[PDB]
């Protein structure tokens, strides 16, 4: 019936070329969540965008450049619109 | 009378220059900053064939003239001698120290400044101190040495949402001037940075 | 076959110090890379270097010759693998006050006009910079200190000076020192010159 | 009959343009003196040369330049030859 909240927790575990995300749904269960929209890039979360299922808690980002400063966003969305995002900085291991 | 000849001005220290000419007769010696607005002189009297003009600004070019006087009869001024005094360590600090985030690449800032007013010589190098900690003394900060011909510098791989401290000083052929006052720059967090 | 550091910069500090500073495009973020920095007089016979090791992105080359041009090169080494030397950066150190004294000070009577001599000398070996002026002291007295001699100021580009109206058959003392943009060198050793008497000269 | 000696004493009293000389015959009276030969110049006593009577003790040099270093020679002579000279430095009085 309205836009969802921000996710409760977000963790990142950067690799040499991968970056692993682990999160948990919004603290308010009343609002419907259709899925999550992930964004990532270098110095900007607008570069790349994927949208995943509402039941996913883990995502593996692939084909990233080694030794770089990435910015990752995560938002939940439903039929109303998009919710306030959570941001996390992650650095790839050279 | 005949004005003195062979007038030569040689810089001693950074504030002293010794004029010397060749010929009881009294000599009057005048000097003046060759590059200034005031067309007014400073002068002194002696009976030697030399005199040391003191209390001068360092790294500055002066012009000197001598006349001779005896029994109410003064000569005309001699040929001018040019002398540049020695250099000295800077007295002021670099001015208008500025830190701005580089667009559109966060975690990195561009530090910009302007040369000190009292350089007292040619600035050989700039020394830029910056740190993340509030307590460690100046000698344990991160040090970057920039050439005197540059007034900007790029610092990379900083941390996000963290208060940084900045100190900068000017060097010179005979030493290094005093540090500036600390500049506080807060890198932004991703929440604020994107809208 | 590693990548050599780039953006190598060498800036002269004092008259004996130069600060090299480079950047590496391979530094990540467990292992630390050692930088080797070499320097050498660019205009000399010895094609041999001096070097030092550090883990910082800067190093201060000290104990250098003043008013001299040096060339600097940096390499990086890590786990038995060395890179090539980076492009050389050139830096010339600043001037300093002379340490030696002017050599071969000479006094000869000018012909055929006595009572006047032409004083000739040679620039110091350790000038450590461009000589701005020579200061020539001479006196008739055996006892008065240097600050009460007759002082003559000659330009740094001239190696001769003329002194006139001397006395006949009298021992003169001569002292010379070199000044410079950064200070004044030590006085030379006394030169003894005896003007001739009219009896012997004719 | 033989070469004469050098003069006993020589004195000079420089003026603004003149120079006055005063001397006395050799201390040895045995040797005959026919006269004296005076020489003067700047830095050299060969520039100008005058010869005077044996009985003269004073001579005035004229038309010299003010503030200059003159050199004066004096020798006694006879028919045998010229004797060893006396030399004296004299400086003109500036105006």
């Amino acid at each position: 019936s309205q836009v969802p909240d921000q996710p409760s927790s977000l963790h990142v575990r950067p690799q040499t070329n991968c970056i692993i995300m682990s999160w948990t749904p919004p603290l308010n269960p009343n609002i419907v969540v259709r899925g999550y929209i992930i964004g990532y890039g270098v110095g900007s979360p607008y570069a790349e965008t994927v949208r995943v299922d509402s039941k996913q808690r883990y995502y593996s980002i692939e084909r990233l450049e080694s030794s770089s400063h990435y910015v990752i966003s995560l938002k939940a969305f439903n039929n109303a619109g998009e919710g306030v995002p959570l941001y996390e900085s992650a650095t790839t291991r050279g | 009378m005949l004005p003195p000849v062979g007038v030569q001005a040689v810089a001693l220290t950074h504030d002293a220059v010794r004029v010397s000419w060749a010929d009881v007769r009294l000599y009057t010696v005048r000097w003046r900053t060759s590059f200034s607005a005031s067309a007014k002189y400073k002068s002194e009297d002696t009976t030697s064939l030399s005199y040391t003009a003191t209390g001068l600004k360092p790294n500055t070019m002066y012009e000197f003239s001598v006349m001779v006087t005896k029994n109410r009869r003064s000569s005309t001024w001699s040929m001018t001698a040019h002398a540049t005094t020695y250099e000295a360590a800077p007295t002021s600090a670099p001015k208008d120290l500025t830190v701005i985030t580089r667009e559109g690449k966060p975690r990195a800032v561009i530090v910009s400044w302007q040369p000190p007013l009292e350089a007292n010589g040619k600035i050989t190098a700039y020394i830029l101190f910056y740190t993340l900690d509030k307590n460690i003394p100046i000698d344990d900060w991160i040090m970057e040495t920039i050439s005197g011909d540059r007034l900007t510098h790029q610092i990379m791989d900083l941390n996000l949402d963290t208060m940084y401290y900045f100190r900068i000083q000017a060097r010179n052929s005979k030493g290094v001037g005093p540090l500036s006052d600390p500049i506080l720059f807060r890198t932004l967090k991703l929440e604020v940075l994107f809208q």
